[PDB]
């Protein structure tokens, strides 16, 4: 009902569509990194629904500033102090930080800034349209 | 470009060898300016010269043509004229009224 | 000569700042002071005014020994061979813009005269603001500088439309009436940004960049394989002997190809860049790996690079435009990259001196090495320039 | 094939070049900070490829919100309930200062500059991508 | 396509060519630059012809005054 909050709300409803296209592209990149990381770091796994959860779990939170630094390159295949023997390294475990670097670069630097550009360059038309639509829907209210 | 044209040919480490020649040359040529020009011959200097006069005439002439093609000036120079025909056609109107009166009186006499 | 002196010594017409310029250069030459109210201004005095306004290593025809001889021997030999140049310089100095534009039409060397008038009008605009004169004089002199600069850009447009090759010869030929200078150099000294950024000047600078080499296909890679593989030099198409000889002061085909390749500015730049990358890769190695009491082989190459670079920057100070040593130092420090170069070389000097002592000064020497390696990646942006 | 996803994909392909120039400048700044941090904090090291890994490891994840707060300025050179924290390497206080400068330059300057170059080249890239997609409908 | 549809396609094409060319000519002839230029040239000719009319009218008025004097 408010003159400033109402157009703001329908403006958020307009940027739903650009968010959905960002979510589709981000889903592809996220899902590729999650499948690659889970399949490299866990070779001997039984069929279970926890694999599908592990595809989406930590790559989704890597967008929001939580990179899980203890699990990026865990130390393995050596003895670290009582003397403790760490489990041996799975083959190709060095690939996971590299594709992590590529994934984090693509998502946080490319796609979020691209969505900033899409939100920004379609702001003025959406703002004028939403203001006029709110002034039209005053009657219905 | 002019910095790298002036730099010795050898790189910093091997620039020691280059600086050696430079001072050896100083201690030799003395014991015995900046820019890349073209040093034209007097015949091509004239050809370059008349090229510059074709360009300077074509620039000024063009500026004048684009000034007169200016809608703004096609309107100014129309107004001046319009006024000079406006006073002249009014003089035509007064003179032809006198001509018709003289012709009517001439017909009445005849 | 006598008629032109009467033109310079007139009292009619609009006001001007020429009397302040003559007063300043007589104070600089003979430190006197204020001129007498009846000082006939000679053309020798005008030539010294042109010196302070042009700047650099300029040398006007008035102050040369040929003109000073005649002047003493007389106060068609006294007639000027190119009189509209003298009327241009005269009409610029006492701020007669409408007469200066008329004299730019008639005569010749219009591209030289417009760039000279642009550098002159900017220089007295700065001089009038420096001596706290009327600010309307400094605004109108800046406006006259922008008009003459715009005339040189639009004349450069017209030459490039008519003939591309004759426009380059217009831009580079020696200007004997303007201290043997160049139309390309006069735009740079006038700081005229629109002139150099024009497309005709840019292809001229590209031709200067390649040197005596045709090439112009897949740039960079062909000269890198030329540097690394010397027998790859001979398999590239060189430029003809009299195609465009930009020269400084005017088995055998194989040796001529080698000398023409290694003197090109693009080849000297890529040899400088590959030396800098190899130096920086060595200077990573000596700070990552531990170091002993004495420097290793890789550290001695690094120290040699800092010393030869410091000698090179010292030579750039000596081989510069001014005469006084303090003036040479000052003009070299207007560039910010030269200031940070001297600071970083001094830090490498004190860091290496501390490193060559024993502990705990060796650890202090390494810390200064690590702060220095922050700088040399930042200077790698100059290569990216 | 979709009328909105296709132009979006070739638009991403167009901004890859601006991303690559950001990657080059960020690589220069990241390597300078990583080499300085590794060479200060580890004075006695043998030649090993782990040094090259430690150049790139932590400074790369500083960009994405992980500053590794336990290793910014570790407590060192004093006893603390009782163990002896190891003695302090010379110049170890420089590492948080160049960390501060690097984090400022990276996260505040370079990401926002890439936002600016994405924003101001968006309209031309969008129109060109729409027209190129409408051209490539025939090939599809 | 068949020959008769080829004929209709060609005729339609000639119609479209004539439409585009002479609407281009109408757009050129109705612009402000062309209208103002044509008005300028026509006013030049009008002023020259009216000056000639002024001279001839002055001569004819003098001749009519002389003819009235003769009567
Ligand atoms: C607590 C967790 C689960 C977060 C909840 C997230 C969503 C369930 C909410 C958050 C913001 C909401 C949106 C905020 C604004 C709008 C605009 C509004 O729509 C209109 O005003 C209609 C006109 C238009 O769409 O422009 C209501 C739907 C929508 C999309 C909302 C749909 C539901 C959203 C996405
Ligand atoms: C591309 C972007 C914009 C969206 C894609 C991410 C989501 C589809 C993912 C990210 C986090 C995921 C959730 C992370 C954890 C869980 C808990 C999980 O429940 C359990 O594991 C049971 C309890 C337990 O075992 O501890 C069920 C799936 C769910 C909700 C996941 C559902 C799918 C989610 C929402
Ligand atoms: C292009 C994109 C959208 C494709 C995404 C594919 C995956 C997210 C899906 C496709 C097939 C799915 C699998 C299909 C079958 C199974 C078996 C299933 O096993 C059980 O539920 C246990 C069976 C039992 O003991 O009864 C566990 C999930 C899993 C591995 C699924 C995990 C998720 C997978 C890999
Ligand atoms: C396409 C965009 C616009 C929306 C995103 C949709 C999907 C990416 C989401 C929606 C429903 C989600 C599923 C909902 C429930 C589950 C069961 C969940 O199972 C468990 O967590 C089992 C318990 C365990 O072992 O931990 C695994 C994730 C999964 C397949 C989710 C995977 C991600 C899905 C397919
Ligand atoms: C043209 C540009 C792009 C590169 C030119 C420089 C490289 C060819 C140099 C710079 C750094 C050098 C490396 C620096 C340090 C070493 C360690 C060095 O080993 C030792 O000093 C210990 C063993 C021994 O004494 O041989 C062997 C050479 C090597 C790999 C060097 C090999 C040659 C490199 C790569
Ligand atoms: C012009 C500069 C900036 C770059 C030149 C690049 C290469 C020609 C240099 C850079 C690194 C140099 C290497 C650095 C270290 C060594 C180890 C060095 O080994 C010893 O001296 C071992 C015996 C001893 O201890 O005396 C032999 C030379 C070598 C291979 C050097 C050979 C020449 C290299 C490859
Ligand atoms: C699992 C981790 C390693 C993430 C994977 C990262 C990259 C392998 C992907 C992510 C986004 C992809 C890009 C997304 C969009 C495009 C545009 C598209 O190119 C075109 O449509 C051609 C026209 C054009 O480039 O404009 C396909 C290549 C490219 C650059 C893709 C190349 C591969 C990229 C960089
Ligand atoms: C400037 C930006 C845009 C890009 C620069 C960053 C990357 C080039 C760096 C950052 C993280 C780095 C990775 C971090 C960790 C590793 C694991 C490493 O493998 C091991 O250490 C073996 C396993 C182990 O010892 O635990 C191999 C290099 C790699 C992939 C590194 C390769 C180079 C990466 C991708
Ligand atoms: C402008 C930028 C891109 C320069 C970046 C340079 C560094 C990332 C490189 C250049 C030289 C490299 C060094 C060259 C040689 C070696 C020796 C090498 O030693 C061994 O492999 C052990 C020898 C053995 O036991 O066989 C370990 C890597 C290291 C220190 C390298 C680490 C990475 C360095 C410092
Ligand atoms: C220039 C832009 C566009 C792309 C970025 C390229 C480089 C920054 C990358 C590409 C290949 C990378 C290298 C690939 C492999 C390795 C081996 C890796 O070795 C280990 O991790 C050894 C195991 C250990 O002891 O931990 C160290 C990083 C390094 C030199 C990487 C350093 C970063 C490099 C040079």
């Amino acid at each position: 009902v408010n003159k400033y909050l109402g157009p703001y709300v329908m403006m958020i409803g307009k940027m739903m569509i650009d968010m959905m296209y960002f979510v589709i592209i981000m889903l592809v990149v996220l899902m590729s990194f999650g499948v690659a990381r889970q399949a490299i770091l866990f070779p001997n796994e039984e069929p279970s629904w926890k694999l599908a959860k592990n595809i989406f779990y930590m790559p989704y939170w890597m967008i929001y500033g939580e990179v899980f630094a203890d699990q990026i390159d865990p130390p393995c295949g050596q003895n670290e102090t009582k003397i403790i023997q760490l489990p041996p390294c799975k083959t190709g475990a060095w690939i996971v930080p590299a594709i992590m670097a590529c994934y984090l670069l693509v998502a946080n630097i490319l796609l979020v800034n691209l969505l900033i550009a899409v939100f920004n360059n379609t702001f003025f038309e959406v703002k004028s349209i939403s203001n006029q639509v709110w002034k039209f829907q005053r009657y219905q209210l | 470009i002019m910095t790298f044209h002036e730099r010795p040919v050898l790189p910093p480490p091997l620039i020691i060898f280059s600086h050696m020649t430079m001072i050896f040359q100083h201690l030799c040529c003395r014991w015995r300016d900046y820019g890349l020009k073209l040093f034209i011959t007097d015949d091509e200097l004239k050809k370059v010269h008349d090229f510059e006069e074709q360009c300077i005439e074509e620039y000024f002439r063009e500026k004048d043509d684009r000034f007169n093609s200016s809608n703004d000036e096609r309107i100014r120079v129309t107004s001046e004229r319009v006024e000079n025909m406006s006073m002249r056609l009014e003089e035509v109107n007064e003179r032809e009224h006198s001509m018709k009166a003289s012709l009517q009186t001439v017909d009445i006499r005849l | 000569i006598s008629r032109l002196e009467e033109l310079y010594n007139t009292r009619h017409g609009p006001s001007n700042t020429l009397y302040h310029l003559v007063r300043d250069v007589k104070k600089r030459e003979y430190p006197k002071g204020n001129l007498p109210p009846d000082y006939r201004i000679s053309l020798i005095d005008i030539g010294l005014v042109i010196e302070y306004l042009m700047g650099g290593a300029y040398r006007c025809n008035y102050t040369r020994k040929r003109f000073r001889t005649l002047y003493h021997n007389l106060f068609e030999i006294n007639h000027f061979p190119f009189p509209f140049h003298e009327l241009m310089v005269w009409a610029v100095l006492m701020k007669r813009q409408k007469m200066a534009l008329f004299f730019w039409q008639h005569g010749e060397e219009a591209m030289a005269k417009a760039l000279v008038a642009c550098k002159l009008c900017k220089a007295m605009a700065h001089e009038a603001s420096e001596n706290d004169m009327v600010d309307d004089i400094s605004q109108e002199l800046n406006h006259n500088s922008r008009d003459f600069g715009q005339l040189a850009v639009e004349l450069l447009d017209q030459s490039y439309k008519q003939d591309e090759q004759l426009a380059m010869k217009l831009l580079t030929y020696e200007l004997k009436n303007w201290s043997n200078a160049t139309c390309l150099q006069l735009a740079v000294a006038a700081k005229h940004r629109d002139f150099i950024a024009h497309t005709c000047s840019q292809m001229l600078l590209t031709d200067m960049w390649m040197g005596r080499l045709r090439m112009r296909k897949n740039s960079g890679l062909k000269v890198i394989l030329g540097i690394l593989l010397p027998p790859s030099i001979l398999s590239l198409e060189f430029k003809n002997k009299d195609d465009m000889p930009y020269m400084t002061q005017a088995l055998i085909p194989l040796g001529r190809k080698i000398y023409e390749f290694y003197n090109a500015p693009i080849v000297k730049f890529w040899f400088y860049t590959l030396a800098y990358i190899g130096y920086l890769m060595l200077f990573n190695y000596i700070v990552l790996v531990k170091m002993e009491r004495w420097p290793s082989t890789q550290e001695w190459i690094v120290i040699s690079y800092i010393f030869t670079l410091g000698i090179e920057k010292m030579r750039e100070i000596l081989m510069s435009e001014p005469g006084k040593l303090l003036q040479k130092v000052k003009v070299w420090l207007q560039e910010y990259w030269n200031v940070t170069d001297l600071i970083a070389i001094l830090l490498f000097s004190v860091g290496m001196i501390l490193r060559l002592q024993d502990q705990p000064f060796r650890s202090d020497g390494r810390v200064i090495y690590c702060v220095n390696i922050i700088y040399w990646y930042i200077r790698l942006l100059d290569i990216f320039g």
